[PDB]
């Protein structure tokens, strides 16, 4: 797995590969690892598929109820907090690395990492999964402050493509999501659409 | 080898009318890392015999060295005698069994393809000295993913032409690329006929990812 | 397996069952567990079948060479010592052998227990194998040095039989031998099912 | 075990072999691996036989309760949620590996469900010890929007690949075809494997077996 | 941790007749839940009147048969005659025992003619324990085959039955039947059955089809 | 192996309008025989029997706890249980202990108390049910039993032929098992009668 | 280990047990009693793990006595054997298993004498004779050899003496004295100790 | 450790960090991991310091003697072969990942990897614990036909990135350029090391 | 377990050993002899691991006899004890260690009686009395209580009898008979077996 999210002015871009492995058998080659938690809040999932699906479903429930009570769009920070509370409390029973990214009217585009252990940190961009080792140098060299949305999509597509080449546990298609005030735009990069080097 | 380091995945083989074809990707994996993406895992042994190897790449290079020298030695004599594919396969069986029995295996599974006396040869040798012949072979994940497709075609049509066997091998390599996490979309195909051993590559398969819009 | 042997006035009685098992599976009901070393020496098989057969066949080889070199048959004491010395070198390597070396030499009837653990002991009566405890019970209550020949046969036969009853790993047929001064004889071979009818 | 499912143009095709093993011995030659969940939803099972039996029975009865209450036909997503939430709670100790397929108001749906409680929504899936053989066939030959007969042929080919290449698979192929209009539970669909004829008869007469004691009790 | 052994499957059977011996095996070579090949016989001709069946670890089966073949020629060279069935059996006992501390993972059955022209069957454990048998099943499905042979050939547990000599025709039908039955239950036994009949005329072979699943 | 601690073998076999069930009689602890008349087949009705192989303590416990539940069922419902319902009741009992199971794998043999139709099944130790039309086996010599049953069984056997088939299957199977045997008991269930026989058997 | 033996005759059961309590390399008691009176015509003989033996046996004892007080009549030997088995089997998979091996000997007015064998797993078997301990391995075959169902009380005692002498001869442990008791229609009788 | 070598037209560039750790203590912060094997042949060492020093010293001996016997500058491929023979033969007793790079008149600038296990492949090459973090970077940045100056920059950048992320890498960057004209060595320290914002 | 005991008096050494050869739960021999004659006035008593005991003791025996044949006179008890220790200590860290515990008893014409204790590690100690086996735990204190350096042969035998009776009473293993021998200026003398 490789997952990644980038903040820009007015929103976020999320990305993931689509490979699910049992050992070195690919059980699912078109996995969807970007899960919507609310209208403009997503999470990228890495680790145990059982764990991240269960935690995501639970947070969706919690944030949905919370949002109805308050009668307002939820904060991205609240979504991240709900993930952190579960991932921290059950750190001995979970293998889950989450990125929470989205837009709210209060703080705009936000990216939060909740790695294994259940710490929570806001970042300009975040990477996770087994495949992320291979692209630390790339993202550190390529990232620029003040990137547009189109540039963030390209930056994410490139980074994931590089990770996907090297990491046996990553591969398939690239799923991308852009989140802004105006809503969510999803796309898939497959075959020739995937950047080549 | 107690512990394999850089490794290669599946090797495939199928007999056809007038020869044999084998295939292997060009990847050496270091655990899950796709580390060396342009290495050959196929060897021309002599004019009638070729060899492909799964497993530890260093151990393969050693066998290439040993077996390469063996064929040079024989050619020096110029006596009109030459190692048949069956003889190479026999030698390999003995060598692997010998190393296994010393508790110091060569960490490889191998496919020997050959053509001699108007007869196709296809043989398997594993690191424990298990060896046999079959009309089609597939090592590693190929055993689970490619061999069922190979045996399916050979059931309805035992005798394949060269082009039919080539199409079938390309189809299997596509499946392995889809389903084996240690595979790579860059492979070689080696063919042995009356004309000798040819090695083609690098080759690629075209992929289809339409099912990505079917969730 | 159940094997037994005992010295008495008229020589040495040797008896065995005939069952071989691989786990709980019965591989054979017709194993010959009394081994004919030479016309004057018997050995018995308990523990590992290959281990007993191989090493006692090696004993038979050595005993014959000895006879040729020395112009006289080997004593029971010396034969059992040869076997003990052979297997001692292999202690802790997982040999499984429990044997009785039975004969008649210048000292009269001879009976030694020899095992892969390194034991070598002379004795009046022995029983070896998974079923030995059950045979000891019967043999001990019936044994006498001044037993008559037919009485000795009956006791050996009955003791093995009772072992086959209690011990899952003993059964098949009861094979009985008698070592006399001029060599051993094969006395009888009785299926356990036939003995059930009788007793 | 080889189990598989495809989404075709008009619905779902589920498939399964019929071999059950205990160790490396065939215990059952005609085991039924396609389980009823509701009239519109079926489920193939691999893994621990008792676990898949009891798990599907439980969700099935819960879904009957559900649909008796709503008066509506159950949804595949409901079966999926109920299965995964229970399997997650048990942390993989219930060894149920399931292919869940059905047609509801939102159309055909196919899920794979693993013992730890992860699920995938997919157009084709395989499970069991024969799953890689079956998946080879799917990767080779699957097309979207297949006709009913094409999809049936593809699934039966996938199961057959498992039957012949996996020591854990054998005997018959069962199919289940689910559309909006019909349900075809085909058991068996094909019988590729048959016992050879007996060359000698061992018909023993009365008295061949020796009897020690006999007691006859008449009944009412 | 490297393991030098793997189980490759296979069932072998031998029956001794008055003037014949049968050695039979299936043709499947397995590993794990997979099939290597459907055409791998477990029977090997040693002489004109001796055949050996070998099952277990295929690596060891191959090595051992090559060792036996060499030893036969060596014996013929120094003794100026072919090895008897009994001599082969005795020799194999010592070969197997030479690896007592790193065994051949093999189950062997020898079938052929003795020096009087009578059928002889010898069965072995992996370390060379052996005896002469009237009939014997070995390998994967041996616990399935053996009880019926005890019943049908040995006449065990049967009252009011004449103990007739075993004809070749009845022996051949029994061999086919037990294998077809084994192919129903043992996952390792299948594909085809290879039968070797040893008589004074020579060794002739017959093959019957088994379930492919 | 926990299932081989006490040894034991049971099988059931289907005939024309009749069923049979048989069991060895040995109670042992590993190698040591303790008794030669251990009950392994229990009546669960006039024409319905359960046989249990495995751990002797669990054989007894499951028999007794199943009778408990069956007695209550029959009193409540005012009818005899159908064979398939007993199988379900047994499956339920065994699966309750999913995470600490009884070490017994039962076989059921009976006639439907109204149709007199033959029924046989077996269950694993956690209660997975398996219904067949031929035979079922359970115990430490399952392979030996499969070999005999596959060879000897024929469809639509009369009570006399069915008796001989299950007798020969059991005798010849247990004679290749060190920890099974010391006698065989056989019940033939018919519409109008039960016939119980003990066979002449090896006692080694 | 501890030794138990029972021999059922036509109208009596004879029972015996060793009188040693061992700890490490020493005999700590030479007049130990391993028999527990359940009722007027029932004895429970219990061996196994320290603590477990007396705790279990005395629990059964008090419950068998309570039954009598509540109902005005005693449990039959068969009812008592099943009660014992129920309790031991119930505790098998609990936090408190009891590692005990038992003989239960009894005489019922209607059923006659009975001897029951139970191991720590709680398998119950009715037997004409039975033995527990390592000593059983050396004595069971002597019983098989000489026992007949019609054996008199006089002969049973001599057959017991044969078993005990075998232990003296062949068994590696020092077991010099044995408790001997008989149960019949007249209740439980203390016989002389058999000593060496 | 991070080690790296790049071929250009007419030679090679080698680079390494300078960190030697025992656990998470830095025992040597100015290690020299580029070892000369001959006049124009170097190796970059990663893994056990004991193993790579011993193997390097042994190969230097072997290649030096060989070179005198033949009376010619040694082939880079020969140096690589000598490393491979030792690293393969004693693969169970060694913890060594080597890059061999240099120039010879016959084949020019050459880079060989000899990873753990003792396989040998001609390639640019990266190795050490730190190399994981720069696979994506080198795959994206590498261009065919790079000059010497560009190779130095490419190597300096890649090592700098690896050094930031890998706790087992750090210190100074040692660079070597090898061509027909000889060997040029330099050290990048402090501000000289390429910088990237957090 | 095997029992050895030695008691040195003014002009004699008294030694005794059990006569049991055990295997698992059974005594296989009740007339076993654990004493080896080295020379006219030396006995070696050897217990421990099966095989090792007889192999080691007989090796020393043949070497002590060879010394006599080569030199025309015998090893002194002290020389024999050290020879034994050298061999056992030399094998301690070899491929062939011997797991044996020994007493060596002897009379020298010039030095008088001697008793040596050696354990399997090959530590050698001269002692006025010594014992090997689990039985030693129960008997050493009786020796400490009653022994005096001037003890007569008559009293030594009765003191030995006290130790042996203690084993009958208190020791958990069945050791019914003992070999008894005495060494003095006139050589080795076989005394009566002490039996129970
Ligand atoms: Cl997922
Ligand atoms: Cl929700
Ligand atoms: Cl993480
Ligand atoms: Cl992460
Ligand atoms: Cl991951
Ligand atoms: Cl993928
Ligand atoms: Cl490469
Ligand atoms: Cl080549
Ligand atoms: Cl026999
Ligand atoms: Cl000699
Ligand atoms: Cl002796
Ligand atoms: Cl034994
Ligand atoms: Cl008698
Ligand atoms: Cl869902
Ligand atoms: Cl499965
Ligand atoms: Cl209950
Ligand atoms: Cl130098
Ligand atoms: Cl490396
Ligand atoms: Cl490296
Ligand atoms: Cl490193
Ligand atoms: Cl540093
Ligand atoms: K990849
Ligand atoms: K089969
Ligand atoms: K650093
Ligand atoms: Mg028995
Ligand atoms: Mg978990
Ligand atoms: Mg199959
Ligand atoms: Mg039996
Ligand atoms: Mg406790
Ligand atoms: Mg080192
Ligand atoms: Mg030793």
């Amino acid at each position: 797995t490789t997952i990644m999210a980038v903040q820009f002015d007015g929103g976020v871009v999320l990305g993931a590969d689509s490979r699910t492995t049992t050992g070195s058998y690919i059980a699912n080659r078109v996995t969807d690892k970007l899960t919507p938690i609310h209208d403009r809040i997503f999470c990228c999932r890495s680790g145990s598929a059982a764990d991240t699906q269960a935690v995501a479903d639970a947070v969706t429930y919690q944030l949905g109820f919370h949002s109805i009570e308050l009668n307002e769009p939820p904060l991205v920070h609240t979504a991240a907090s709900l993930f952190k509370e579960m991932c921290y409390r059950y750190r001995e029973d979970l293998m889950a690395g989450i990125i929470i990214a989205g837009w709210d009217p209060q703080e705009g585009g936000q990216v939060y990492s909740v790695p294994m252990g259940g710490m929570m940190v806001r970042q300009s961009f975040a990477i996770g999964g087994s495949g992320s080792s291979y692209i630390y140098g790339y993202v550190d060299a390529t990232y620029r402050e003040g990137m547009t949305k189109e540039e963030c999509l390209q930056f994410t597509a490139n980074a994931l493509a590089l990770a996907m080449e090297r990491d046996g546990s990553s591969g398939g298609v690239i799923r991308l999501a852009a989140i802004a005030e105006s809503g969510v735009e999803r796309q898939v990069l497959l075959g020739d659409q995937i950047p080549k080097f | 080898t107690q512990n394999p380091m850089v490794t290669g995945t599946s090797v495939l083989g199928v007999k056809f009318e007038g020869g044999v074809v084998i295939a292997a990707d060009m990847l050496g994996s270091y655990g899950s890392l796709a580390r060396f993406r342009n290495i050959s895992r196929i060897m021309r042994v002599n004019n009638s015999t070729m060899l492909g190897a799964s497993g530890d790449y260093a151990d393969f290079q050693y066998l290439k060295q040993v077996l390469g020298q063996m064929v040079i030695d024989e050619e020096l004599l110029g006596d009109g005698h030459s190692y048949s594919p069956r003889a190479i396969h026999s030698w390999l069986t003995r060598a692997m069994y010998s190393r296994r029995s010393k508790m110091n295996p060569l960490w490889n599974t191998m496919v020997i393809g050959g053509y001699a006396d108007g007869e196709s040869f296809l043989g398997y040798v594993d690191m424990l000295g298990v060896a046999y012949e079959a009309p089609s072979l597939a090592t590693g994940y190929g055993a689970y993913l490619a061999q069922p497709l190979l045996r399916e075609v050979l059931e309805k049509q035992p005798v394949l032409s060269q082009t039919e066997a080539r199409d079938l091998v390309e189809r299997c390599m596509r499946v392995l690329y889809y389903r084996d996490a240690r595979s790579y979309n860059r492979f070689q195909i080696a063919t042995v006929t009356e004309k000798g051993v040819e090695i083609e590559g690098p080759l690629s398969t075209e992929t289809n990812w339409d099912i990505a819009h079917m969730i | 397996t159940t094997t037994l042997a005992f010295k008495f006035r008229h020589g040495v009685i040797v008896a065995a069952d005939s069952r071989a098992t691989a786990g709980a599976y019965i591989a054979s009901q017709t194993v010959k567990k009394v081994i004919e070393i030479n016309p004057y020496l018997l050995g018995t098989m308990a523990g590992g079948a290959a281990d007993c057969s191989f090493w006692e066949r090696l004993l038979a080889r050595q005993c014959r060479i000895y006879e040729l070199r020395n112009k006289e048959r080997i004593s029971v004491a010396a034969a059992s010592k040869l076997l003990a010395n052979m297997v001692y070198q292999y202690k802790g390597m997982g040999l499984s052998m429990g044997t009785m070396i039975c004969g008649w030499d210048k000292r009269g009837p001879g009976l030694y227990y020899v095992d892969s653990e390194g034991n070598r002991i002379s004795g009046a009566t022995f029983s070896v194998g998974s079923g030995s405890v059950y045979a000891y019970g019967v043999m001990d209550r019936g044994y006498s040095y001044d037993l008559e020949v037919e009485q000795a046969y009956d006791l050996a036969r009955r003791a093995i039989y009772q072992a086959t009853y209690r011990d899952a790993y003993s059964g098949g047929a009861v094979n009985l031998y008698h070592v006399r001064e001029d060599g051993w004889i094969r006395v009888s071979s009785d299926n356990v099912a036939d003995l059930h009818e009788k007793y | 075990t080889t189990i598989a499912g495809v989404v075709y143009k008009d619905g779902i095709v589920l498939g399964a072999d019929t071999r059950a093993t205990e160790g490396m011995v065939v215990a059952d030659k005609n085991c039924s691996k396609i389980h009823f969940i509701s009239p519109n939803i079926y489920c193939c099972g691999a893994g621990t036989a008792a676990d898949t039996d009891m798990t599907t029975q439980l969700i099935s009865s819960n879904l009957e309760l559900h649909s008796l209450s709503t008066g509506r036909l159950p949804r595949v997503v409901t079966a999926n949620r109920m299965l995964k939430q229970m399997l997650f709670r048990y942390q993989g100790y219930i060894g149920a590996a399931l292919v869940l397929g059905g047609v509801d108001v939102t159309g055909p749906h196919l899920y794979s469900i693993y013992p730890h409680g992860s699920t995938d929504k997919l157009p084709y899936v395989t499970m069991g010890s024969g799953s890689l053989a079956a998946m080879a066939v799917f990767e080779d030959k699957f097309r979207p929007d297949m006709e009913e007969e094409e999809a049936k042929n593809l699934v039966s080919e996938a199961i057959a690949a498992g039957i012949f290449n996996d020591l854990g698979s054998g005997s018959n192929i069962d199919l289940c075809v689910i559309s909006k209009n019909k349900l075809d539970f085909l058991r068996p669909y094909t019988v590729p494997n048959k016992k050879g004829t007996r060359l000698g008869r061992y018909r023993c007469e009365k008295g061949t077996t020796a009897v020690l004691t006999e007691k006859i009790t008449p009944l009412e | 941790r490297f393991s030098p052994y793997v189980f490759n499957g296979g069932t072998i059977l031998a029956i001794a007749g008055e003037d014949f011996a049968i050695v039979a095996s299936d043709t499947r070579l397995s590993e794990g839940f997979s099939i290597h090949t459907r055409d791998s016989p477990k029977c090997y001709k040693l002489t004109d009147k001796t055949v050996i069946g070998c099952s277990g670890f295929h690596g060891d089966c191959l090595t051992l048969t090559k060792i036996i073949e060499a030893r036969l020629k060596m014996y013929k060279h120094s003794n100026n005659k072919a090895m008897t069935t009994g001599a082969i059996a005795a020799m194999l006992s010592t070969i197997l025992y030479s690896r007592r501390f790193f065994p051949y993972y093999v189950y062997n059955i020898i079938g052929g003619l003795d020096e009087e022209g009578k059928g002889a069957v010898y069965s072995f454990d992996p370390v060379g324990s052996y005896q002469r048998d009237s009939f014997k099943a070995g390998g994967s499905a041996s616990a399935m085959l053996q009880p019926l042979l005890d019943n049908q050939v040995g006449f065990k547990n049967m009252q009011n039955v004449e103990h007739v000599p075993l004809s070749l025709d009845r022996a051949m039908r029994l061999v086919k039947d037990v294998f077809i039955s084994a192919a129903e239950r043992d996952v390792y036994t299948g594909d085809a059955l290879r039968i070797c009949i040893v008589t004074k005329e020579g060794i002739r072979e017959e093959t019957v089809s088994l379930r492919k699943d | 192996s926990i299932m081989s601690y006490n040894g034991g073998a049971v099988m059931a076999m289907k005939g024309k309008n009749c069923v049979a069930i048989a069991a060895d009689r040995r109670f042992g602890i590993q190698a040591q025989m303790v008794t030669t008349d251990f009950q392994k087949i229990f009546p669960m009705g006039d024409r319905l029997y359960i046989g249990l192989a495995g751990l002797a303590t669990d054989v007894q416990t499951v028999a007794q706890r199943l009778k408990f539940r069956l007695n209550l069922y029959e009193l409540k419902e005012g009818r005899q249980i159908k064979p398939y319902t007993l199988m379900s009741m047994v499956a339920n009992l065994l699966y309750e202990k999913r995470f600490g199971p009884y070490y017994t794998e039962p076989v059921i043999a009976g006639l439907d108390p109204k149709t007199f139709k033959p029924f046989i099944c077996s269950l694993d130790l956690i209660g997975c049910p398996m219904v067949t039309d031929d035979f079922v086996v359970s115990g430490t010599c399952a392979e030996q039993m499969y070999g005999m049953c596959e060879s000897l069984w024929e469809p639509n056997m009369d009570p006399d032929h069915l008796f001989e088939t299950i007798s020969q299957a059991m005798l010849n199977a247990v004679d290749r098992d060190a920890v099974s045997g010391m006698g065989v008991i056989v019940h033939i269930i018919e519409k109008d009668k039960i016939t119980t026989r003990t066979l002449k058997a090896r006692m080694d | 280990m501890e030794y138990l033996i029972g021999i059922q005759g036509p109208d009596y059961v004879l029972v015996a047990s060793d009188r040693v309590a061992a700890s490490n390399i020493v005999q700590m008691k030479d007049d130990h009693d391993k028999m527990f009176k359940m009722s007027e015509k029932i004895l429970l003989l219990c061996v196994g793990e320290a603590g477990d033996t007396v705790q279990f046996a005395e629990y059964i004892q008090k419950n068998v006595q309570l039954y009598k007080m509540r109902n005005g009549y005693e449990l039959s030997p068969t009812a008592a054997a099943n009660f014992t088995r129920r309790n031991l089997a119930d505790c098998l998979r609990s936090r408190t298993p009891y590692h005990v091996n038992l003989l239960l000997a009894g005489y019922d007015e209607h059923e006659g004498p009975a001897l029951y064998y139970m191991d720590y797993l709680a398998a119950l078997a009715k037997a004409p004779f039975a033995a527990h301990g390592y000593g059983a391995f050396l004595t069971l075959s002597i019983l098989d050899r000489y026992y007949t169902p019609t054996i008199s009380r006089e002969r049973a005692v001599e057959l017991l003496r044969k078993c005990l002498e075998e232990l003296q001869k062949r068994f590696i442990l020092n077991l010099p004295t044995f408790s001997v008791r008989i149960i019949d229609k007249n209740g439980i009788h203390d016989l002389d100790n058999i000593s060496f």
